[PDB]
């Protein structure tokens, strides 16, 4: 379960709206906001 | 993403492939239609 | 809605888009607040000719 979602949008940097679809461990979240995305986005896991 | 109606179709197939997109045929069933109303020209996946 | 949306000094809370580079698509929503240009010059910051 390594791929978990997507960012969609014309400008992912709060100049415009964008769509987040992200399947986290507990419950998938879908959101449409003027998101200010990170230059290198990911989700992290403690292993063992 | 048509007229803001961001439409998702999907399928899940059990495989045993090692290093390629599995050769074969399957049709995706529509699951949900989001009324998002935004400009989607770009996208980026989220990984763990 | 003149009983709901009009004020004796002017209800200036109701905005509309006055400029855009081209027409938008059916059921699309333009919310962009970037400065538009009516001339061949580029324009930057908050205001200009
Ligand atoms: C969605 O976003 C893209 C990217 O910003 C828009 O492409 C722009 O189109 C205008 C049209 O006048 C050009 O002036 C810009 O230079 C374009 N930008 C880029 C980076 O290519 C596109 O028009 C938007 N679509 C809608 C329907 O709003
Ligand atoms: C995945 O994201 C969702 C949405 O942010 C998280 O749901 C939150 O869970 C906490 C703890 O139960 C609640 O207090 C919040 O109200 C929830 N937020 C929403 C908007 O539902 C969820 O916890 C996240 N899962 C993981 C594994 O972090």
């Amino acid at each position: 379960n390594i791929i978990r979602g997507w960012i969609f949008g014309t400008t992912l940097d709060s100049k415009t709206q964008s769509l987040l679809i992200v399947n986290n461990a507990t419950n998938v979240v879908i959101k449409v906001c003027e998101f200010q995305f990170c230059n290198d986005p990911f989700l992290g896991v403690y292993y063992h | 993403n048509i007229d803001g109606y961001f439409k998702i179709y999907s399928k899940h197939t059990p495989i045993n492939l090692v290093r390629d997109l599995p050769q074969g045929f399957s049709a995706l069933e529509p699951l949900v239609d989001l009324p998002i109303g935004i400009n989607i020209t770009r996208f980026q996946t989220l990984l763990a | 809605s003149n009983n709901l949306d009009s004020k004796v000094g002017g209800n200036y809370n109701y905005l509309y888009r006055l400029f855009r580079k081209s027409n938008l698509k059916p059921f699309e929503r333009d919310i962009s607040t970037e400065i538009y240009q009516a001339g061949s010059t580029p324009c930057n910051g908050v205001e200009g000719f």
